[PDB]
């Protein structure tokens, strides 16, 4: 088919540089300049820069003028993006998109479907890998209990309850970034009062980057 | 060239008719408006190029339109798949792509108040040197709710971070868990902790309070 | 109005009296008999009702949605699904390729471009049904007529029942001409001139915009790209090419799609056995001046208007000589007499080719005019 192949995951400390590839395949890459869009977590989309292949002149957003630099490789069939000194809010997912080549209301593909590549998950923060610190949230009408997966880096983490025996009322919350740069989330379950002192509840935390597997039991 | 996408949060039940508006600056012969659908955790799937011509493999119910400065994405019969955030992009005779400010379509149901729960910091955690209080809201609707931490009848703002889960696949409900991160020395220096909860389905703002280790 | 002469009617032994007179627009002809009221026959309009649209010539195109396919030299020929669509016009030139733009070997590389054709402003070509031409006589009683219905009857108080056997002779021979309608203006153009036009045309049944390339040309292709030369509205070339053509006023009173124009009518009135009267007119040899100078109508005839302040009841001697008095100036105007004093009387003249001399007057106070005619 027709698709764009991007680069893999990259982790850089603030102030460093990031070069994301975008290998076009399936169409005539000489036309159809490739534009770049990003997505901060939670925040919407915004366009960073744009490049062409024929008539290689480029254009950049006013906010990102002094940082980004986009290059092309005609023989290798690839489109690049170099991002300069990295701030904290620059953590996002970066996309390359097919686009017209001149933007003059009729040249070639001004009315053609813009294809999109895969994700480029750029996570910039000072700290390094850390295992999760699991802490319980003991209960005290309908009983509620959970575990606090605290101080872990990076995502993801799989919080399974009772080794996979609980799927009712289990609201595993999305993670948040603290002021120290380490995520922490909560995974709680709403259980009836009769099942407190009779059954046994265990939260099974599995962290793949550190290969740390924690199984904490919640006692009232 | 500014864009204006309305409405922001849409609450429609399956089977009804949807209508979005991406109000553009100027609609001329050279005006490109690509619509999008973004599910939480996935890349946007291209929906309609130009203004009204469906993309590759997009179902028949999706259709765009253009009249004046305002454009319209219309979904005839909503389906459980079609509940996500929708976007619109604009570029005309100039490189920059101006994107929309979002339009989430959620399932509508009867307003249900949350069941507020508060969890004290585990006594094991305080031996490390940090204290995190968890205030949990469970199975409520609509999403719009405010949680204010009250430490000894004092409004604390600047150390709490919230996280709301996506809508349920069974009863279409949300949840919220506010986390108050405090150092050990500053934690035990106070006495009573609570979280004020204000929701649409509450006749009186509920507050779950607990004293220092009692 | 205007009185008739002796030989304009004939009263027989039994039956009735017939009047054969020609009536052009806005020119009356009266019938007076002693001990009976005078008549007043007015030809209101000679128009057409809802002409048929033959085709639709486009003269302002909007080209968008340009898509390309690029094939390297000696790797086949590029194809697009828009070459078969009726919305797009396509062109096939070649773009020079090589190791730089990523193609295998050198040579002229194939490239095909297509652009959507959206006609914004288009002039339409109407054709007249010569038998369905309307012409109205307001003798007050209202009478409508067709070329098919040359006889319609109406009884008047004083003359009995009257039958009017009429006949219409056109002025432009619609058998070879069209009626072009622009945005607001209209024209009468030749059929072959409108079919020998270098502009796209939409068919009668609806069809498609056939022969689009008259308005769509692309820039020479670069490596893999095309720019579209948007040839703008050729209205500047049409309204200039339509300068020397006859106009047709759309309508004032009747309805829409009811196109009025001048012409010629011949009628015969079947009145009862009556002793009618004849009135003669002398010649106009007095002072006279031009109100509207002799101007062209488009179909060769020149139209002039004159004012006769002295000795009004006469016909004006219009002579078109080769100066001498021998004229080869074939006259179109019938009944060129003056209704009242200080009035204007229309005079339509068909001069020959080359250079002629209009002669209005005799001896003193001659209104002369030259009119070069190179009709082709």
């Amino acid at each position: 088919q027709v698709q764009l192949v991007q680069s893999g995951a990259e982790v850089k400390k603030p102030g460093a540089s990031v070069k994301v590839s975008c290998k076009a395949s399936g169409y005539t890459f000489i036309a159809y300049g490739i534009s770049w869009v990003r997505q901060a977590p939670g925040q919407g989309l915004e366009w960073m820069g744009w490049i062409s292949a024929h008539n290689g002149n480029t254009n950049y957003a006013q906010k990102f003028q002094g940082r980004v630099t986009v290059t092309t490789d005609t023989t290798t069939r690839t489109a690049f993006m170099e991002l300069r000194n990295l701030r904290s809010d620059d953590t996002a997912v970066y996309y390359c998109a097919r686009a017209p080549w001149e933007y003059n209301y009729r040249s070639s593909g001004y009315y053609d479907s813009p294809y999109w590549g895969q994700g480029t998950l750029v996570t910039v923060s000072s700290a390094s890998t850390k295992g999760p610190s699991v802490f319980p949230l003991a209960p005290s009408g309908t009983a509620a209990l959970g575990c606090l997966v605290k101080d872990y880096f990076p995502e993801p983490v799989t919080v399974s309850w009772n080794s996979g025996a609980l799927t009712s009322g289990v609201h595993t919350f999305p993670a948040v970034l603290q002021s120290s740069g380490l995520y922490s989330l909560s995974s709680v379950v709403t259980v009836p009062s009769s099942s407190l002192g009779t059954q046994t509840y265990i939260c099974n935390v599995n962290h793949k980057p550190s290969n740390t597997k924690v199984d904490k039991r919640v006692e009232p | 060239i500014v864009l204006t996408q309305s409405p922001g949060t849409l609450s429609l039940s399956p089977g009804e008719r949807a209508t979005l508006s991406c109000r553009a600056s100027q609609s001329v012969v050279s005006t490109y408006l690509a619509w999008y659908q973004q599910k939480p955790g996935q890349a946007p799937r291209l929906l309609i190029y130009d203004t009204s011509t469906r993309a590759t493999g997009i179902p028949d119910r999706f259709s765009g339109s253009g009249s004046g400065t305002d454009f319209t994405l219309t979904i005839s019969r909503l389906e459980p798949e079609d509940f996500a955030v929708y976007y619109c992009q604009h570029y005309d005779s100039s490189p920059p792509w101006t994107f929309g400010q979002g339009t989430k379509v959620e399932i509508k149901r009867t307003v249900a108040a949350p069941s507020v729960f508060i969890f004290p910091p585990s006594d094991e955690q305080l031996k490390s040197g940090t204290a995190s209080v968890v205030c949990l809201l469970n199975n409520f609707y609509p999403r719009e709710a405010k949680v204010q931490w009250k430490v000894d009848n004092a409004l604390q703002s600047g150390n709490s971070q919230e996280s709301v889960t996506e809508q349920d696949s069974k009863d279409s409900t949300y949840s919220l868990s506010s986390t108050l991160t405090l150092s050990k020395a500053d934690y035990e220096k106070h006495k009573v902790y609570a979280c004020e909860v204000t929701h649409q389905g509450l006749s009186s703002p509920v507050t779950k309070s607990f004293n220092r280790g009692e | 109005c205007i009185g008739i002469t002796d030989r304009d009617f004939i009263e027989g032994v039994h039956g009735g009296t017939w009047v054969s007179a020609t009536l052009e627009q806005d020119k009356c002809v009266t019938v007076m008999a002693p001990d009976k009221p005078s008549l007043d026959i007015s030809l209101q309009t000679v128009a057409i009702d809802g002409p048929a649209e033959a085709r639709k010539v486009c003269y302002s195109a909007v080209l968008t949605h340009v898509k390309i396919n690029d094939k390297c030299p000696s790797t086949g020929e590029a194809h697009l699904a828009e070459e078969n669509d009726g919305d797009n016009a396509c062109k096939r030139t070649y773009s020079d390729r090589g190791w730089g733009n990523g193609c295998g070997l050198f040579g002229k590389g194939s490239i095909v471009a297509c652009a959507k054709f959206t006609c914004a402003k288009s002039m339409s070509l109407f054709e007249v049904d010569q038998t369905k031409i309307q012409y109205v006589i307001r003798a007050i009683k209202t009478l409508k007529f067709d070329a098919l219905s040359g006889s319609q009857e109406a009884e008047f108080t004083g003359y009995g029942k009257a039958t009017l056997e009429c006949q219409v002779q056109t002025a432009v021979d619609f058998g070879n001409s069209y009626i072009a309608e622009m945005e607001k203006d209209s024209w009468i153009v030749d059929r072959q001139w409108a079919q020998d036009l270098t502009l796209p045309w939409q068919s009668g049944s609806g069809g498609i915009w056939r022969e689009m390339h008259h308005l769509v040309e692309f820039e020479p292709p670069h490596a893999a790209t095309i720019r579209v030369l948007a040839l703008g509205n050729q209205e500047g070339s049409l309204k200039t090419a339509l300068t020397g053509a006859m106009r047709v006023t759309k309508d004032e009173n009747d309805n829409n799609l009811y196109k009025l124009h001048g012409g010629h009518v011949s009628c015969r009135v079947k009145l009862s056995a009556l002793t009618l009267k004849g009135t003669s007119y002398k010649m106009c040899t007095d002072k006279m001046s031009f109100v509207k100078n002799p101007t062209d109508t488009g179909h060769g005839t020149v139209v002039m208007q004159v004012k006769v302040p002295k000795g009004a009841p006469c016909k004006i001697p219009v002579i078109v000589a080769d100066t001498a008095a021998v004229n080869k100036g074939i006259l179109v105007t019938v009944n060129p007499i003056a209704s009242t004093n200080d009035d204007e009387v229309l005079i339509e003249v068909n001069p020959p080719f080359g250079d002629s001399y209009i002669i209005v007057g005799t001896g003193d106070s001659r209104l002369t005019y030259q009119w070069h005619k190179e009709g082709s």
